[PDB]
RNA sequence: CUUGAGUCUCGUAGAGGGGGGUAGAAUUCCAGGUGUAGCGGUGAAAUGCGUAGAGAUCUGGAGGAAUACCGGUGGCGAAGGCGGCCCCCUGGACGAAGACUGACGCUCAGGUGCGAAAGCGUGGGGAGCAAACAGGAUUAGAUACCCUGGUAGUCCACGCCGUAAACGAUGUCGACUUGGAGGUUGUGCCGGCGUGGCUUCCGGAGCUAACGCGUUAAGUCGACCGCCUGGGGAGUACGGCCGCAAGGUUAAAACUCAAAUGAAUUGACGGGGGCCCGCACAAGCGGUGGAGCAUGUGGUUUAAUUCGAUGCAACGCGA
């Protein structure tokens, strides 16, 4: 906005594991205020995903993050009618955010059937760059590697 | 084949390009890159970086004549007078000398007329 | 703006000196001058106007030293 | 500032004098406004001129490229 | 007679003019060397150029035009104009001491001369630039603006043309009338104090419709000249004179309107400027636009489909 008083909002940590990324991670999940909903296929998902990973529910979240959080973006420009993407970094809570609404978008799209295993078959293949959410992150930094020269704007 | 370890990197920085030159001390050139044939057309052409590039693919192209000292001739207004010269030097080459050889008439010959954009 | 690298000196100080060599030559400046015939009506116009407002701004300036602002 | 050449009481520039004609141009051989030196109007003409003599008979340069 | 006007003596600054020569930078072209896949151009492209080797870079050569810096609300000239350096010929201005002539002055219809750029004639020259022209774009179109090329012309000699917002939109000459800050160019005396010429800006009285002008007047006066008399028709037609032509110059009428105009004021507006704000963008989340159905409207239909709301601010609105 133009004033800019515009603060974080307080984010209660996940109870099972007590992480505010997870928390955020379930919100990002929610739709329509059903956050029990959400929270059950997290919970699911995650219990599947250290089933198969052997790592822990945590760890594998977080190893399936690294691989989809983006570190160049474009934002557009208008100059002379041509738009400059130019690109900018992107700061890490911005990373983490992205990262989890490419993850939550790429697994709405997959044809499993329940939501948690669509969302735990996401995380595994984003745990070994495969997903459409790795495919997007791809996308994006070679989005942003094109436009390289156009770093001043 | 020939090795001449002592050089002249001639930049033609203009608005819309910057090209490099890489010659022994006679003018005899030895290997170019240009920031349009480096993967930049149009916009991304006449950049900073584009010239950049191009000042890393010419030290690549004469690589083989083992040259480490360069003198540096800059010529035009170009974007890429200042960040070629940076790229250079990146390179690994030992710059001794830098030059502006961007011609001047003294008075010379009428500039084609203004452009009413 | 001839510059030549002295011993033990970094890149880019030597870069800097031939920068502000260059700056101080104005070849960038002549360079833009020179793009396009500018008609000496057009010259004779833009030096009278830049004269006219270098003097009223230098009068503005000396009047607004008497002046306070608050 | 300091025009020297009234405190000299000189008559002419002399284009023969490299010596003060190099304090009147810059690196690249071009010459300095009076401005910048502090000279006056009329030395600087003179100045001008004596310059542009010692260029012609290859005393001092056009410009630092030749 | 000497105070206006002029002559002489000594110096001073100056892109004043005419003629000739010459220098360095750069562009283009030509020849060759190195080298290799692009160059160039734009908002983005394309035309164009390039493997028949361009562009880049080096060497040598040819040719034309203009003189960076100095350079300056600096200088010179009646105005138009005038800019590297050197010589030849030449005009004007100014200052200091005097000496000399003795009103020889001012203005000027007609006349005569000069007079930017473009244009015209003859003969040269032609690098760069560029009306015309061609192509590529843009666009609804684009006989344009942008791009790639490009001929007259721009340059020289001689002749013509005689016009420009040829402007300070301010005729010439003289006198007088508070100040301040500079620039430039002389000169006197001891960096200070004077005293002349030209010139930039501000401003006082006064003047002015106002804007402004203000010792360089648009103030206060005198001499003489030019010119105006509502807007349009029209600086046109016809006639004359001039011109090779293009046209110039002198210059109406019928008819028509009740205005046209200047300066300033308050708004509004601007693809003017500055500073701010709003779920206005941006960042997001969920929708509408597709389906069925509800509901209102338009329309069509009807005997009647009652009346009203009907850009935002009517359309689940009066109901
Ligand atoms: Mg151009
Ligand atoms: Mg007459
Ligand atoms: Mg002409
Ligand atoms: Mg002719
Ligand atoms: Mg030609
Ligand atoms: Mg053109
Ligand atoms: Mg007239
Ligand atoms: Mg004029
Ligand atoms: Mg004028
Ligand atoms: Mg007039
Ligand atoms: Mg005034
Ligand atoms: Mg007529
Ligand atoms: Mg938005
Ligand atoms: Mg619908
Ligand atoms: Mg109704
Ligand atoms: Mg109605
Ligand atoms: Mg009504
Ligand atoms: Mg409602």
């Amino acid at each position: 906005p133009r004033r800019r008083v515009i603060g974080q909002r307080k984010i209660l940590p996940d109870p099972k594991f007590g992480s505010e990324l997870l928390a955020k991670f379930v919100n990002i999940l929610m739709v329509d205020g059903k956050k029990s909903t959400a929270e059950s296929i997290v919970y699911s998902a995650l219990e599947t995903l250290a089933q198969r990973s052997g790592k822990s529910e945590l760890e594998a979240f977080e190893v399936a993050l690294e691989n989809v959080r983006p570190t160049v973006e474009v934002k557009s420009r208008r100059v002379g009618g041509s738009t400059y993407q130019v690109p900018v970094e992107v700061r890490p809570v911005r990373r983490n955010a992205l990262a989890m609404r490419w993850i939550v978008e790429a697994a709405r799209k997959r044809g499993d059937k329940s939501m948690a295993l669509r969302l735990a078959n996401e995380l595994s293949d984003a745990a070994e760059n495969k997903g459409t959410a790795v495919k997007k992150r791809e996308d994006v930094h070679r989005m942003a590697e094109a436009n390289k020269a156009f770093a001043h704007y | 084949r020939k090795q001449v370890s002592d050089g002249v990197a001639h930049i033609h920085a203009s608005f819309n390009n910057t090209i490099v030159t890489i010659t022994d001390r006679q003018g005899n050139a030895l290997g170019w890159a240009t920031a349009g044939g480096s993967g930049f057309r149009g916009s991304r052409k006449s950049t900073p970086f584009a010239a950049q590039v191009a000042a890393e693919r010419c030290a690549d192209a004469v690589k083989e004549y083992g040259i480490k000292n360069l003198e540096v001739m800059v010529k035009g207004p170009g974007p890429g007078r200042e960040s070629t010269i940076r790229a250079l030097n990146a390179a690994g080459f030992r710059i001794t000398n830098i030059t502006d050889v961007t011609p001047i008439p003294h008075x010379g010959c009428r500039p084609p007329k203004k452009r009413r954009v | 703006p001839v510059i030549k690298v002295r011993e033990n000196e970094p890149f880019d100080v030597a870069l800097r000196r031939f920068k502000r060599s260059c700056e101080k030559a104005g070849v960038l400046a002549e360079v833009r001058r020179r793009e396009f015939y500018e008609k000496p009506t057009t010259e004779r116009k833009r030096a009278k106007a830049s004269a006219v407002k270098r003097h009223a701004k230098k009068l503005a300036r000396e009047n607004a030293r008497r002046t306070r602002l608050y | 500032k300091f025009c020297r050449f009234t405190a000299e009481g000189v008559q002419e520039i002399d284009y023969k004098d490299i010596a003060t004609l190099k304090n009147y141009i810059t690196e690249s051989g071009k010459i300095v406004p009076s401005r910048i030196t502090g000279t006056r109007a009329k030395y600087q003409r003179q100045l001008a001129r004596a310059i542009k003599r010692a260029r012609y008979l290859s005393l001092l340069p056009y410009t630092d490229r030749h």
